[PDB]
């Protein structure tokens, strides 16, 4: 006896430690090569697609 | 038969003395020793060797991540 109680006493005062990132930085070089999709890519590109749009009609036409 | 109870008494009777005169086996003498010993020790084998008056605790860790 007593065991137990030493045991039930010290089970329900504890806490079990936690889990941790590695890496939380990744959540954020999401952004900057998202930066990269749009920005540096999407600009330059847009302006390629709208032209050949309106290219297209003349060239129906 | 027409007993029933005075029967009662005649067992009754040796269940107080040994116990009002612990020690060993109780009266059997070392014999009932002898097995116990090897069966308390076979009990700690099913839950191996941890010892059962500490509380444990550990810490855990991490791994590779994508």
């Amino acid at each position: 006896a007593g065991l137990v109680d030493d045991f039930e006493k010290k089970f329900n005062a504890l806490k079990v430690p936690i889990p941790e990132d590695k890496y939380t930085a990744q959540v954020d070089a999401e952004e900057k090569e998202d930066v990269k999709s749009c920005a540096e890519f999407l600009t330059q590109s847009k302006t390629r697609i709208q032209e050949y749009e309106k290219e297209l009609e003349k060239m129906r036409n | 038969l027409d007993p029933v109870q005075k029967l009662f008494v005649d067992k009754i009777r040796e269940y107080r003395t040994k116990r009002q005169t612990s020690g060993g086996p109780v009266d059997a003498g070392p014999e009932y020793q002898q097995d116990l010993d090897r069966e308390l020790f076979k009990l700690k084998q099913m839950y191996g060797k941890a010892d059962m008056n500490t509380f444990p605790n550990f810490t855990f860790e991490d791994p590779k991540f994508e």
